[PDB]
């Protein structure tokens, strides 16, 4: 299947408390693999996945220098945007960027992206053509115009089509035992009493990779998507994921409800019920 | 804009007393990004806590995982306490082994 | 792997 390289970047000002906090967190698919954090004791890019041990010192030096340069750019940006929006120096503000690319199973580019937010709202984004920008407001229109005059989209496109895909391919090769693995969900159902002669049934799916999964509850062959509570699929601390989904049903009738689990590591989807 | 964190506490494996496991506190859907997240064992801060899996959703809200190796015992209670500007007081979510 | 970002 397809694969992605994504960097989540955050710059947050702290007026009165020194320089902004600056972080870059890199993912291949759903797995964290590198990080830079300006608040660390000795700020440098660090491996976050075991297979990144395969890069030499020159990798960590270059990425570190690039991160430190980016940190300085974002510091400047925070001050620039205060001017664009006519805001005071006393308040904290946040810039966010998601930057990366996706390739097909053949390693060829499917999609590139670069999206910016300010204080949690859309600011500017590269369009899917990899040639033009969309600006969400008049401040971002200033940025768009600078980037047009500097040829920024062409520089960015060269990264997305070149560097980004080439490094993604390399990370997938080096990390193949981790990244191309499948860990099958293990499921179970729990049962909780309620007032009013009703009962919560909760279907759990544990230990799975990759993160994409579907959990449904059925009564008499029909999915109950409207009545279900669930959590977003969530990391479990060791590179796997988990999820649950619950439904509220009449006491005495729990035998008629079935949880269904669909995942890459389940040749046939799991069907299960509460086990008294 | 301001979004209140959702706080979820859970173990990697179904808990068995005496068996090593991982405890997680996933703090999600929040803005602004400044936040304090502490994991607690019997009301005391757990020292070795790893922060990981920082990301944002499509609406730019922040997500982050705190986690720690642990070996549950039947008497031990675990919790996650979070301070954020969206909340007047710190919010604590307790690990519910039977969830 | 990471891009060198432009100022805004």
């Amino acid at each position: 299947g397809p694969h992605s390289l994504r960097y989540f970047v955050t710059a947050v000002s702290r007026p009165g408390l020194g320089e902004p906090r600056y972080m870059e967190v890199g993912y291949v698919d759903d797995t964290e693999f590198v990080r830079f954090d300006s608040d660390a004791e000795n700020p440098r890019y660090e491996p976050r996945a075991r297979w990144m041990e395969q890069e030499g010192p020159e990798y960590w030096e270059r990425e570190t220098q690039k991160a430190k340069g980016n940190e300085q750019s974002f510091r400047v940006d925070l001050r620039t945007l205060l001017g664009y929006y006519n805001q005071s120096k006393g308040g904290s503000h946040t810039i966010q960027v998601i930057s990366g690319c996706e390739v097909g199973s053949d390693g060829r580019l499917l999609r590139g992206y670069q999206q910016y937010a300010y204080d949690g709202c859309d600011y500017i984004a590269l369009n899917e053509d990899l040639k033009t920008w969309t600006a969400a407001d008049m401040a971002a229109l200033i940025t768009k115009h600078k980037w047009e005059q500097a040829g920024e989209a062409e520089r960015l496109r060269a990264y997305l089509e070149g560097t980004c895909v080439e490094w993604l391919r390399r990370y997938l090769k080096n990390g193949n035992a981790t990244l191309l693995r499948t860990d099958s969900p293990k499921a179970h159902v729990t049962h909780h009493s309620r007032p009013e002669d009703k009962v919560t049934l909760r279907c759990w799916a544990l230990g799975f990779y990759p993160a994409d999964i579907t959990l449904t509850w059925q009564l008499n062959g029909e999915e109950l998507i409207q009545d279900m509570e669930l959590v977003e699929t969530r990391p479990a601390g060791d590179g796997t994921f988990q999820k649950w989904a619950s439904v509220v049903v009449p006491l005495g009738k729990e035998q008629y409800y079935t949880c269904h689990v669909y995942h890459q590591g389940l040749p046939e989807p799991l069907t299960l019920r509460w086990e008294p | 804009i301001q979004k209140t964190p959702q706080i979820q506490v859970y173990s990697r494996h179904p808990p068995e007393n005496g068996k090593p496991n991982i405890l997680n506190c996933y703090v999600t859907q929040f803005h602004p990004p400044h936040i304090e997240i502490q994991m607690l064992k019997n009301g005391k801060k757990i020292p070795k806590v790893e922060m990981s899996d920082m990301s944002f959703s499509k609406d730019w809200s922040f997500y982050i995982l705190a986690h720690t190796e642990f070996t549950p015992t039947e008497t031990d209670t675990y919790a996650c306490r979070v301070k954020h500007d969206s909340m007047a007081e710190p919010k604590t979510v307790y690990w519910d082994r039977d969830m | 792997a990471v891009y060198n970002f432009a100022t805004m």
